[PDB]
Order: C-alpha cells, then structure tokens, then sequence
C-alpha cells in the first residue's frame, strides 16, 4: 500500500526478499490460471 | 499490556504454530507502535482478540 | 541515533544504489528531526527498519 492509509505493509515480494536475504532467489508464483480478473483492478496487468 | 498479557497467557496454553506465534506476535508489536487512541489501532485489537 | 547506527552499519556492508543510498540518507535525516516518541516517528521507525 502506499503507507500513507493507516496499517499499510509492503507487497509480498518484499516480504520474501525480506526473508531469503539474497537478491537472486527462486520465485514460484502458482496457479497462475485462476487469477482473479475482476472489475476491482485486474492483477494480471499488475503482473505484467 | 494487559489486554496482550491475558491473551499472552492465553497462548501459553495452547501451541500454537510458530508460523501463527510470530505473526500473533508481530501484530502484538504494531499493537506497540500503533497509539491506542487510533481507530486502526482499535481495528488490530479486535483483531488480536 | 542508536538505531540508524546499527542500520548504517547494516548498509555498510552490502553495497546499496546511490539512488537508495540518498533516499535512506534523507530518511534518516528526516528521522533524526521527528521527535523520540511521535507515532509517526514509530511509523518511519519501523518503516527504516
């Protein structure tokens, strides 16, 4: 979130940089099939 | 700390995942940094309960 | 003072962008003003962390 709304906590990737401490790991995004494709913001542009 | 103390107790009792202990207690720590008076704080304490 | 000291030296090692480097510089500044107990010096605390 953009940390100014209150209780805001960075995305998930930084949480796993935050956690394997090196800058190269092995990402495993999953189920990329049933991404939610909604009217409440499409993440598949997200993950473009 | 109370609130948090009693619940502390709480969770000495059961075990439960360390998974589920550091967030518990992370958010136990931002109930720390958030101020009482803030309405979100209210949020993550209804949470905690 | 204490934990900027610890997170320089944390930055000390590994080598950061000159781009990062100025912006947590300027965050640290921007810290050092803000006083020892403000909520939003927590919310920069824990944000520097």
């Amino acid at each position: 979130h953009r940390r100014t709304y209150v209780g805001a906590m960075p995305g998930k990737i930084i949480q796993c940089l935050k956690k394997t401490k090196t800058e190269n790991p092995l990402i495993l995004i999953d189920e990329v099939d049933k991404i939610g494709r909604g009217y409440q913001g499409d993440p598949s542009s997200a993950l473009l | 700390d109370a609130i948090e103390e009693k619940f502390r107790e709480r969770l000495k009792e059961l075990v439960v995942p360390k998974h589920v202990m550091d967030v518990v207690d992370e958010e136990l720590s931002k109930l720390g940094l958030l101020d009482n008076h803030s309405s979100e704080f209210n949020v993550t304490r209804n949470y905690l309960d």
